[PDB]
């Protein structure tokens, strides 16, 4: 076969033990999601806006009292209009108090006031991998490899706790002071035991099941991991059109494209990531999360030193200090105003 | 030619 005997065994004692970390990962999410206002905004003072998105911007702040710097997600509560927008804003709250994992962003602190929601997350000073992958065009292969095994893990320990992520692309993902990942923006997450049906995500990451609005499970983010390992590794996803209908009309037709720099094992690995059909998309299979861990193009991935951060990074990003912004790009920015009257008090009790 | 900037979520498709 392709093991032999000492490496099949070396194999298989590592499968029962992931089963046991993942036991152990449920009991412990489980007490945090059974068992969930934290501080208030003049606790804080707003330095620069670092991104922004539908129902607000999230800001660098400094704790006053400890000095701490994190980083605030402001939502509008008004803005958060739509129906879809509230149970998401629940959801993105309720996940992150009760996932813990190396590779997921850590809330601090939750609160509400009269016009806002705040979500105070650690500040991850290193900057998203967007725009060091839109500066320096593509990943080579091991580069990309290194990033996309850190998604491989933090993939299967959400769906393990039965959490789709829904919202992979560069843009969310965040570089740290060791040039690791950090996943954030929960706002699609949600727990789901079978099938969802919320058309929700970002256009070029989308599985075509979401697309069609057939009710999916979480292949589809198996789908956009393939999506993600297509863009670090070439600098554009596979579906690539500058409206969101032709973006759609290319995922669904089932055809991709590789450039002439991929290796065979890397479009391999896209073609059964990038697969239309449910009953053989990788990650969906009898063998689930394995079939992925143990394709060829991730030979050389040691999944446990990946997890205990024991691999030498690609890139290091610069920082000078705490509260450096300097690998962030710039946003306008708006004053926060909090109205004297509370809005849409019964519609967020529960947050 | 497609989406080269930052590529906002859309909450209906
Ligand atoms: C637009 C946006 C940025 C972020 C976001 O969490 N950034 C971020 C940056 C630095 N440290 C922690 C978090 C989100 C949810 O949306």
């Amino acid at each position: 076969g392709h093991m032999g005997n000492a490496a099949a065994a070396k194999k298989g004692s590592e499968q029962e033990s992931v089963k046991e970390f993942l036991a152990k990962a449920k009991e412990e999410f489980l007490k945090k999601w059974e068992s969930p206002n934290t501080a208030q905004l003049d606790h804080f003072d707003r330095i620069k806006t670092l991104g922004t998105g539908s129902f607000g911007r999230v800001m660098l702040v400094k704790h006053k009292e400890t000095g701490n710097h994190y980083a605030m997600k402001i939502l509008d509560k008004q803005k958060v209009v739509k129906l879809k927008q509230i149970e998401h804003t629940l959801n993105e709250k309720r996940i992150l108090q009760a996932v813990n994992f190396p590779f997921l962003v850590k809330l601090e602190f939750s609160f509400k006031d009269n016009s806002n929601l705040y979500m105070v997350m650690e500040y991850v000073p290193g900057g998203e991998m967007f725009s060091h992958l839109r500066r320096i065009g593509r990943f080579s292969e091991p580069h990309a490899r290194f990033y996309a095994a850190q998604i491989v893990l933090t993939f299967e320990y959400l769906h393990s706790l039965d959490l789709i992520y829904r919202d992979l692309k560069p843009e969310n993902l965040l570089i740290d002071q060791q040039g690791y990942i950090q996943v954030t923006d929960f706002g699609f997450a949600k727990r789901v035991k079978g099938r969802t049906w919320t058309l929700c995500g970002t256009p070029e990451y989308l599985a075509p099941e979401i697309i069609l609005s057939k009710g999916y499970n979480k292949a589809v983010d198996w789908w956009a991991l393939g999506v993600l390992i297509y863009e670090m590794a070439a600098g554009y996803p596979p579906f690539f059109a500058d409206q969101p209908i032709q973006i759609y009309e290319k995922i669904v037709s089932g055809k991709v494209r590789f450039p002439s720099h991929f290796s065979s094992d890397l479009k391999d690995l896209l073609r059964n990531l990038l697969q239309v059909d449910l009953t053989k998309r990788f990650g969906n299979l009898k063998n689930g999360v394995n079939d992925i861990k143990n394709h060829k193009w991730f030979a050389t991935t040691d999944w446990i030193a990946i997890y205990q951060r024991k691999v030498e990074a690609p890139f290091i990003p610069k920082f000078k200090g705490p509260g450096d912004t300097s690998n962030f790009d710039d946003y306008e920015e708006e004053e926060i105003r909090v109205s004297i009257n509370e809005k849409c008090g019964k519609e967020f009790t529960e947050f | 030619a497609g989406r080269t900037g930052r590529r906002q979520a859309i909450h209906d498709i």
